[PDB]
């Protein structure tokens, strides 16, 4: 339980309670609870805080309950009831005055409820309806105050209205009152204006003089008016001249003034200038014709603006005439706003419009995106002078907040416009189109109210609805609405005469050549070159390059020089390289065609470590040209294309450049939650959490330190663009600059919040978020290979007399001209992981640099000569490893040949165990330790038995571990990954190990807990290991596991991308950066061809260092298995001179077994050591569990392990006789009885000890087992036969043999569970069998937990039967995999349930020998069975976890032998034998099975046994009946005689 | 449809119940059809010369239909399809530029039935609606629920719910063919039927007389005369799907509303002598009927027929058969009316009008024939190798 900020307690526990209800009582005690939380919560922040909204009935049952509710949260049933039932009441009564509130001011109707009770709650602030006026109205940003008056109001784009009387602002006095004075106040001072505006205009007052001291609206207004009345008059007559002169100059003399204005003037001048272009392009127009009824024709389409003279009300006195219909201007203010140019086009979409809204209709729209339609209905909007409130209709939207802004339209009268109407769900659709159906029927009809949203509103005769379309991409218009809609195509922007007008406006000499020019351009960029997703070359690109001219004006000039330069900052950066030289051309075709800046980027390049090329340099000016302008710039590149490195010095550029201090922030958003970055409402208490977004903007605006007012503050995105972490941003993108949160709070932006997004590629971004934002696109690779390698160089001396002098050295070492073949050499090569040529420079310089940094003490002692050579032969190795360290053994030889070629042979050569120690040659053959373990630690499987490759392994693991470089390691399975971690770091001095496993499923949260137990956090600000002197390696296996995203991404290698470049990150419940200095990350993968992989993003991988690990040579398997023989054979004494050939015939007989073997046959057809191991394991319990050995005996128990191991996969006989000549030709050739299956028969069911005992002996005790189990425990009625008999030989050889797993294949009915739990029960093991549905992780650790407490606490003999119906999802596979390759989870033990078990092996009995033993325990006495039926699964068999212990052994389906006996042995009990003739039907049965299969993969002989069952019965019964009929008959008989 | 459903059972008949020639020439012929083979059958009776005759001539749907009359001797209307009808529910369907509502009517005149036309749309309409059903629930009726697509959601809610007897109750839907998939239950529940309109170029022109009532003078009249003329014309036009118009509109009722208020409304402001034909022309081409239009050629043919119908000049040829007077100075509207009357009865339709009262080249309705013989006989072609 926790408390908010003044009296009610919070308790923290929600839905827990709903589960355990789930009685009548308590589902009313949770609703009451859920009501009354949800509701104190606007109570405390309403109703709580402001007096004026609780100072009539409705203020007295606020003060009632709130006295309720601080009595409850002082300490029953009725008085919940009273509760709800008040907060019921009310919620009612407030949103009915809420409703009747917003009926006084039908403009308050647009905002949500919370919005409105703080405006009420102002009763006295009098301010917080100008921070919500835009809201409001939509073209007002605030209302100026003097001295407690309304003096004027601010517009957006930033005017100011001169009010004809100011309003005074009484105590007593609420918002609605003021307001609603204020708006019609509003509309009789711009009438005032337009009225005295006209009349100075009619007078004949220049127009330069009157532009100065009016609203845009007015001076709109009588120029139009002014102009229709002349136009008409001297239409009336033939003449035009006089006219267009006039206005002519009148244009002239404006833009004179636009040459000499300031900013408001600028937009006033400019949007008149828009005006009088359209007037001399209608008056040009209507000159050029040369008959009056064609005159009349042009001039009717044109807008007209008229003026009732007559009419005293002046709300009205103004109507519009287009095309003879009619329609009033309603005078509200608009402010300064962009006007759209006028096209014949346009004037086309305003006649339709007019057409439409004459008749009670509405307009419509569909076609072609990015072709201006709802721009041109907010012209339309804007010429009739009113607002229209533009809904850009997205997933965003729901239904309850269009059906408050339609109606808000309706009420007031304000036309609402629908923009893309096409992006509506289904529902909302259908409830909007019943809506705008109903609005229309109101307005034909003409009925004062429309009944919606269970309402009778009130219906202004002036309202519309406007909607735009883009079918195809879709739908066009429902039948509902088209009905009442009059459809449109607006397909064709007259792109030329926009330009025309804007370069004529911005004040260039020749407009029309620009114009065309800028047009041609365009097309023909959009035409020739690739069609990439992220080009865009209609006319938004056009607006803003010609709105991103004017610095370039205010600095070159005015002329095609200034159009060229801006095309080459805008367009160019989003272009590829094919499309650049594209590019070029054109503009070489088409047009004609400040180094202090230079100096600065190559000074903060030189001093910050990198080289300048000429591309770089030129990258670099574009972004900084670029930054100039826009607030939002995105980077793309390749993955690892070398980006940042751009803009880090593109920011200490500019520090340098203009002082202001830089602050730089680096984010990863794709790895922090939206919740984390953000903030969201609690489910348990309902509180707030202020993000790290929120938390940097807060930190940033507040200002407190004084730094932000003085410096550039920079944030970077180094991911890719997820939709929904930037649909949360695209306020901030757009021109609103306005934070949006989920709680209400907002956050304004300062323009030196720039903001970065670094990417590597475009997939999944909406192409209208590029066009708010600019991009820029780094086609390619930003470096020479030999710059690259100098900067390294500079970094790595710098991560640090000898130093100088060891610098010159490494550098004539590094000679271009044989690197550059070297490179284009190995760029060939076949790689696993792939990455690319430029990326692998960073780890062979930095191993190198390490190298010669760890033997620098000795070379003062050294000659020039040995040195040289010592430096040239780490450089090989380096090279090599950082080079060929992703391809086969033999592509390592041929790289070490090729690598020796190109130094010449005057270097020192590099030999494939070639090693430096003292200076001097040396060889790792003579480094390998002889160890001699025991057979009491065979079955130990962490031990590891060394050879050349495993020594030179560990070499250079310690060597690049200790260069300060990531391992990823990828190799076929088996080949010992898990197995050389942990020989090469639990013999460690300096690192130690922690281990996590990584699932389908795996949170950042599981390894930050997990790396818990092993580090500190000291002041967090840094952190460290728990230790002091080791560094900490974190390793993690099968990293590959975890699942994409949506997006073509996966957020776990994303973090450890974070771990391994930038050092550090940030914490979630704090938002504080934290570093990291001496732990390092260690990854072990499979290659991404195995089916359950996913191929990582490079971004990732291209950071660490990869190293192939495959498959160990055969003499050197031979080595160790030689040695594991000889420890095999240490327990018999007479055959220990035996050893080396049996090694022998083992390696080879893998090999032949690998090698004749395609994986394409079947998916359990891979071979990997750990068979090899089981065997010797398998050889072993057989040894020491067995009688005394003779060589033939010895002989013929090899080759039965041989056969209940490898030879179990088989489909058919043929490859087990193959098989069986195998073991025959490698016995008889390195050193006879029979090796078939039947032949060996080893067990120990009858004896003390594994031996081979008589048929008949173990068939009676499997009877006799048999038939105590039906007398005890189960009635099953079920046979032996031959083929079972085999199989639970081989699972009980499997069940006997200790860790050694199973699995089997066959089909339903077939016998496996009823087989496993029989061997179940004769070897002790208890069976529980999982209720799986209604259960999950939680339930199965727990029942497992118990278990295996269960059986280390009483030594019970425990197993779990598994079913395929008990697995469901890939993290039971993978459970089972870690549970597998591992004997101890590291995730399942940790806290409270670890301390349990550790107490509990102390008081049954170091931590590291307890943990030993337990993994020892549970290797004993655990056995899981694995199900299949289909050869999801598929996958399971080729990881090498699943296949490191299980025995795969075929069950298959019943064949015709076991057929036969299952058959005879069951018709054996029941007489049917009367006219032999059971073999007859039984032969005929399968036959009759064999053909319909084959008319119509194993056979499922469930149809068998419920076919023989049935029949059974049947006989049974009828033949009963039939005895009994026959025995009435016979007494009857007699009777009768 | 019908017609390829013809086809497919006259094949079947005639391949069991003759010999293989006969197979062999109905292969041919087809063949010719779709003009993908090229050979003269093996001919012995009267009605295969007939047919190769017919296609020497190049009159497909000639031969298609003496097919039809030849093989076939009967035919099957609405009213026979209602009359036996074990199921009392029937979903008429039709397509959006053609009516079914009309011969609805006139089937309940004829059959004495009281039909009730209950357009759906708002929750008053749906009432409107659950009345009437609840009426003839219980008195007996005919219900029409004419555009039942607008509602499909309130359709395969409410009449689903009622679905799941009184004496002589029917209930009639309406559904557009080009529209949203309808529910499997409600097209297997009921008795399909489908209306498909005969051009009547002068049939329609009647019709829109009479469903008007008619205003400024005999020039109101007289301008409402040749927009309802070129509305029909411009509506046969529309048939034509790959020749007379590069994609399928649908002009209506609506359309045909709004060009009568504009020439009411340019009329009333301008009653002179100079009536600018120019500028209701313009206005129409480009937003009235223009409206739906993007492609050029489209807005070029519909220019065309504007310029040829709203010339205005001395005298007028709307159709090479007959003209049209304008009324002169001392005119009276009602006896305009009339003479209009008289003209409109005084025409007769030469057989030849879908390429001489739509100003088309014969050659190209040749070809739409041609086209459409052989996407029937492709569609033949394809379902008799199964
Ligand atoms: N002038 C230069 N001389 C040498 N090396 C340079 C130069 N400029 C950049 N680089 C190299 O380019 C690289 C820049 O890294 P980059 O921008 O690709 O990182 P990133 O953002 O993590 O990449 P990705 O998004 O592909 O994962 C660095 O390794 C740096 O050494
Ligand atoms: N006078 C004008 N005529 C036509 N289009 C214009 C004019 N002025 C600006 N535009 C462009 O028209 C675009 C409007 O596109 P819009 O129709 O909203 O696309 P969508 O409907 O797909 O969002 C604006 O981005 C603007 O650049
Ligand atoms: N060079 C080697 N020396 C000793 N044992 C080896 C060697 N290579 C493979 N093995 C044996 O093969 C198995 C390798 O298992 P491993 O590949 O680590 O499984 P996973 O990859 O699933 O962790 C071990 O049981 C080990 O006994
Ligand atoms: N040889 C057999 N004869 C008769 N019934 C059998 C035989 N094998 C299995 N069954 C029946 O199958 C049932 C369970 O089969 P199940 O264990 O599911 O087979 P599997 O493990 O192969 O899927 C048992 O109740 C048993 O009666």
């Amino acid at each position: 339980v926790i408390e908010h900020s003044s009296g009610l307690k919070l308790v923290r526990e929600w839905d827990v309670l709903e589960q355990a209800c789930k009685l009548t009582k308590l589902s009313e005690i949770q609703v009451n609870w859920v009501e009354v939380q949800f509701y104190w919560l606007d109570l405390y922040g309403i109703l709580g805080e402001n007096l004026d909204i609780q100072n009539t009935s409705k203020f007295k049952s606020l003060t009632s309950e709130y006295k309720m509710i601080t009595t409850r949260a002082f300490q029953f049933d009725t008085t919940l009831k009273l509760t709800i039932d008040s907060l019921k009441m009310i919620k009612s009564s407030l949103s009915t005055f809420l409703e009747r509130q917003r009926r006084q001011f039908p403009r308050f109707y647009f905002l949500g409820n919370d919005d409105l009770l703080k405006i009420i709650g102002s009763g006295k602030h009098h301010d917080q309806v100008s921070k919500f006026m835009k809201k409001m109205f939509g073209s007002i940003e605030s209302i100026i105050f003097f001295e407690d008056s309304i003096t004027g109001v601010r517009s957006v784009e930033g005017e100011v209205l001169n009010l004809n009387e100011k309003i005074e602002l009484k105590d007593s006095i609420q918002a609605q009152e003021w307001l609603n004075i204020l708006d019609t106040e509003i509309k009789l001072s711009v009438f005032t204006q337009f009225r005295d505006c006209l009349g100075q205009l009619k007078d004949g007052t220049d127009i330069e003089v009157v532009v100065s001291k009016y609203i845009f609206q007015a001076i709109l207004l009588s120029a139009q008016v002014m102009w229709t009345e002349l136009v008409e008059k001297c239409l009336q007559t033939n003449e035009f001249s006089k006219y267009w002169k006039e206005v002519d100059m009148k244009i002239k003399g404006l833009l004179d003034k636009l040459n000499k204005s300031s900013d408001n003037v600028k937009k006033k001048i400019e949007a008149l200038l828009v005006e009088y272009l359209h007037f001399n392009n209608v008056i040009g127009q209507l000159k050029n014709c040369s008959t009056k009824e064609e005159a009349r024709l042009l001039w009717a389409k044109v807008q007209k603006f008229y003026q009732k003279n007559d009419t005293l009300d002046d709300l009205n006195s103004v109507f519009i005439s287009q095309s003879g219909y009619l329609l009033q201007y309603k005078f509200e203010y608009i402010g300064i706003p962009e006007r759209l140019i006028y096209t014949p086009l346009l004037l086309v979409g305003f006649a339709t419009l007019t057409d439409s809204l004459h008749q009670k209709y509405g307009g419509c729209f569909f076609g072609p995106a990015g072709t201006g339609k709802t721009e041109t209905v907010k012209a339309f909007g804007q010429n009739l002078g009113r607002v229209v409130v533009v809904f850009n209709c997205d997933d965003s939207f729901d239904y309850q907040v269009l059906s408050r802004l339609l109606v808000g339209i309706t009420q007031i009268g304000a036309w609402g416009c629908f923009d893309e109407f096409n992006r509506l769900d289904e529902k909302v659709l259908s409830a909007v189109s019943a809506n705008i159906q109903q609005i229309q029927n109101g307005l034909q009809v003409g009925k004062s109210h429309i009944t919606l949203l269970e309402e009778e509103t009130p219906l202004s005769p002036h309202t519309a609805v406007f909607i735009t379309l883009n079918p195809g991409y879709r739908s066009e218009l429902p039948e509902n609405l088209k009905k009442s809609f009059r459809e449109f195509s607006m397909k064709s922007p007259q792109s030329g005469t926009i330009a025309e007008m804007i370069l004529q406006i911005m004040g260039f000499e020749d407009s029309k050549s620009l114009a065309s020019k800028i047009v041609h351009f365009l097309e023909l960029l959009s035409s020739k070159c690739s069609s990439m997703n992220h080009y865009h070359f209609g006319l938004r690109t056009l607006k803003g390059v010609l709105r991103n001219c004017s610095p370039l004006v205010s600095e070159f000039g005015e002329g095609e020089k200034t159009v060229v330069e801006s095309l080459k900052r805008v367009i160019l950066p989003s272009l590829g390289d094919t499309d650049e030289l594209v590019f070029k051309d054109e503009l070489s075709k088409i047009f004609d065609s400040s180094k202090a800046i230079v100096q600065c980027l190559k000074d903060a390049g030189q001093r910050s470590g990198f080289s300048m090329s000429e591309e770089f340099l030129k990258k670099c000016m574009q972004f900084y040209y670029m930054q100039k302008t826009q607030q939002a710039l995105i980077l793309v590149g390749k993955a690892g294309c070398g980006k940042t490195a751009t803009w880090k010095t593109v920011i200490d550029a500019m520090a340098i450049f203009d002082g202001h201090a830089n602050v730089v922030y680096v984010i990863d958003t794709k790895v922090l939650t939206k919740e984390s970055l953000y903030g969201s409402m609690l489910k348990a208490t309902l509180e707030w959490r202020d993000g790290l977004f929120t938390s940097i903007l807060r930190r940033v605006n507040d200002d407190i330190t004084g730094t932000f007012k003085n410096s550039r503050i920079w944030v970077v995105f180094d991911s890719d663009l997820d939709p929904e972490y930037v649909e949360a941003m695209n306020s901030v993108l757009d021109d609103n600059k306005i934070l949006t949160l989920p709680n209400g709070e907002r956050l304004p932006i300062p323009p030196n919040f720039r903001i970065l997004f670094e990417t590597d590629n475009l997939d999944h971004t909406t192409p209208a978020t590029i066009t708010r934002c600019g991009l820029l696109w780094f086609s390619t690779d930003v470096c020479s290979i030999s710059s690259k390698i100098d900067h390294l160089l500079n970094k790595s001396y710098e991560a640090l007399f000898e130093l100088d002098k060891l610098k010159d050295l490494i550098s004539d070492s590094f000679d271009m001209a044989s690197l550059t073949n070297i490179f284009t050499c190995s760029n060939d090569l076949v790689h696993i992981l792939g990455v690319r040529t430029f990326n692998k420079l960073e780890t062979a310089v930095q191993l190198a640099v390490h190298l010669i940094s760890s033997y620098r003490q000795w070379f003062q002692n050294l000659d020039d000569k040995s040195l040289k050579d010592v430096i040239t032969l780490l450089i090989k190795r380096s090279l090599l490893y950082a080079l060929a360290g992703d391809s086969t053994g033999e592509s390592q030889r041929a790289f070490i040949q090729t690598i020796n070629t190109y130094f010449g042979h005057d270097s020192q050569e590099l030999s494939d165990y070639s090693t430096i120690v003292i200076l001097s040659f040396s060889s790792f053959c003579s480094e390998i330790p002889s160890v001699s373990l025991e057979a009491h630690e065979v079955m130990r499987p962490d031990i590891v038995i060394p050879t050349i490759d495993t020594i030179k392994h560990e070499k250079i693991f310690y060597d690049l571990l200790n260069s300060k470089r990531g391992i990823i390691l990828c190799g076929p399975p088996g080949s010992g990954k898990t197995m050389i971690m942990n020989n090469a770091l639990r013999n460690s001095s300096l690192y130690d190990v922690v281990g996590i496993n990584f699932s389908k499923d795996t949170t950042t949260e599981h390894i930050l807990s997990a790396l818990h137990r092993h580090t500190n956090y000291v002041t967090g600000l840094t952190l460290l290991p728990k230790s002091d002197i080791k560094n900490l390696v974190l390793f993690c296996d099968e990293i590959n596991l975890p699942k994409l995203d949506k997006y073509g991404s996966q957020n776990v290698v994303l973090f450890l991308r974070q771990l391994m470049e930038k050092q550090g990150f940030w914490k979630t419940p704090e938002n504080k950066w934290v570093t990291i200095e001496r732990i390092h990350i260690v990854g072990a993968c499979n290659p991404p061809t195995d089916p359950g992989r996913i191929p990582m993003s490079e971004r990732f991988t291209r950071h660490a260092a990869i190293l192939y690990l495959g498959y160990p040579s055969g003499k050197s398997l031979s080595q160790i298995y030689e040695i594991y023989y000889k420890a095999i054979f240490k327990l018999v004494p007479e055959f220990r001179s035996y050893t080396e050939p049996f090694a022998r015939a083992s390696v080879h007989l893998y090999n032949e077994c690998k090698a004749r073997y395609s994986t394409g046959l079947q998916s359990h057809y891979l071979f990997s050591p750990r068979e090899l191991t089981r065997l010797v394991r398998g050889v072993y319990t057989a040894i020491n569990t067995g009688p005394r050995q003779t060589l033939r005996s010895l002989i013929r128990l090899w080759a039965y392990e041989a056969w209940r191991i490898f030879a179990d996969r088989l489909v058919g006989v043929k490859e087990k006789n193959s098989f069986e000549q195998l073991l025959y030709e490698t016995v008889d050739k390195y050193l006879l009885g029979n090796i078939s299956s039947t032949s060996l028969l080893f067990s120990g069911l009858l004896s003390l000890d594994f031996k081979e005992v008589n048929k008949t002996d173990l068939v009676n005790f499997i009877e006799e087992r048999f038939k105590t189990f039906c007398d005890e425990e189960l009635e099953v009625p079920m046979v032996i036969h031959e083929s079972m008999v085999d199989h639970i030989l081989r699972i009980d050889r499997a069940l006997k043999q200790v860790q050694g797993h199973m699995m089997l294949i066959g089909a339903s009915r077939t016998g496996k569970t009823i087989l496993t739990r029989f061997v179940a029960w004769l070897n002790g093991l208890k069976i529980v069998q999982p209720k799986i549905r209604h259960s999950n992780l939680s339930d199965f650790d727990m029942i497992l937990k118990k278990a295996i407490s269960d059986c280390s606490l009483k030594e019970s003999r425990t197993c779990l039967i598994i079913d395929e119906s008990n697995i469901l999802e890939t993290a039971f596979l993978e459970r089972m995999n870690t549970l597998l390759a591992n004997a101890d989870i590291p995730d399942l033990f940790q806290g409270e349930e670890y301390d349990k078990l550790l107490n509990n092996l102390r008081n049954k009995t170091t931590e590291q020998e307890l943990y030993d033993w337990f993994v020892g325990e549970i290797a004993k006495n655990l056995h899981v069975v694995f199900t299949i039926c289909d050869p999801k699964s598929s996958a399971m068999i080729s990881s090498p976890a699943l296949f490191n212990r299980c025995i795969i052994n075929w069950m298959g389906d019943w064949d015709t032998k076991t057929m036969s006996q299952v058959a005879n042995n069951m018709v054996d009990v029941v007489p049917m034998e009367f006219t032999t003739i059971r073999d007859a039907v039984v032969n005929i049965l399968i036959h009759f099975d064999r053909n319909f299969y084959q008319k119509m993969n194993p056979r499922s002989p469930g149809y068998f046994i419920d076919g023989l069952r049935a029949l059974v019965k049947l006989v049974t019964a009828k033949y009963q009946d039939l005895q009994e009929n026959q025995r009435f008959v016979n007494v009857g008989l007699e009777k009768l005689n | 449809f019908k017609m390829i459903m013809a086809m497919t059972m006259f094949c079947l008949y005639k391949f069991d119940i003759e010999s293989e020639q006969y197979k062999e020439a109905v292969l041919t012929m087809i063949g010719v059809l779709s003009e993908s083979s090229d050979g003269v059958p093996k001919l012995t009776n009267d009605d295969l010369r007939y047919l190769w005759d017919y296609v020497t001539t190049k009159s497909y749907i000639s031969a298609l239909n003496w097919f039809k009359n030849e093989f076939f001797v009967d035919e099957w209307n609405i009213a026979d399809v209602v009359a036996n009808s074990e199921n009392n529910y029937f979903t008429m369907a039709s397509e959006r530029d053609v009516d079914g509502t009309f011969k609805l009517i006139e089937l309940a005149k004829a059959s004495k039935e009281s039909l009730k036309i209950i357009p759906l749309g708002s929750i008053e309409n749906l009432n409107y609606a659950q009345e009437e059903i609840s009426k003839s629930k219980i008195e007996g009726g005919w219900i029409l629920l004419q555009n039942i697509q607008m509602s499909l959601s309130w359709v395969k809610t409410y009449l689903h719910k009622h679905v799941e007897e009184h004496e002589k109750f029917k209930m009639f839907m309406t559904c557009h063919l080009t529209g949203d998939k309808l529910p499997a239950p409600l097209l297997q529940r009921t008795d399909r039927v489908v209306y498909e309109d005969i051009p009547g170029i002068l049939d329609t022109v009647k019709d829109l007389w009479g469903s008007q009532f008619f205003i400024s003078g005999v020039w109101s009249v007289y301008c409402t005369f040749l927009l309802s003329w070129f509305h029909a014309l411009i509506t046969a036009r529309t048939r034509l799907v790959p020749h007379g118009f590069s994609k399928k509109y649908y002009f209506n009722d609506c359309d045909f509303q709004f060009a009568s208020v504009y020439l009411e409304n340019v009329l009333a402001t301008n009653s002179t002598n100079n009536i600018p034909w120019a500028q209701v022309r313009d206005h129409i081409a480009t937003i009235v009927y223009g409206g739906k239009i993007d492609e050029e050629k489209d807005l070029e043919v519909v220019a065309k027929l504007c310029a040829h119908v709203f010339c205005g000049s001395d005298n007028l040829q709307i159709v090479p058969g007959v003209r049209i007077p304008q009324p002169l100075l001392q005119q009276s509207e009602e006896e305009e009316r009339a003479r209009l009357t008289a003209i409109l009865s005084n025409t007769i339709e030469p057989a030849d009008s879908l390429s001489s009262w739509l100003q088309l080249p014969r050659e190209s309705i040749l070809d739409y024939e041609r086209l459409q013989a052989k996407e029937v006989a492709s569609s033949t072609e394809q379902l008799l190798q199964e």
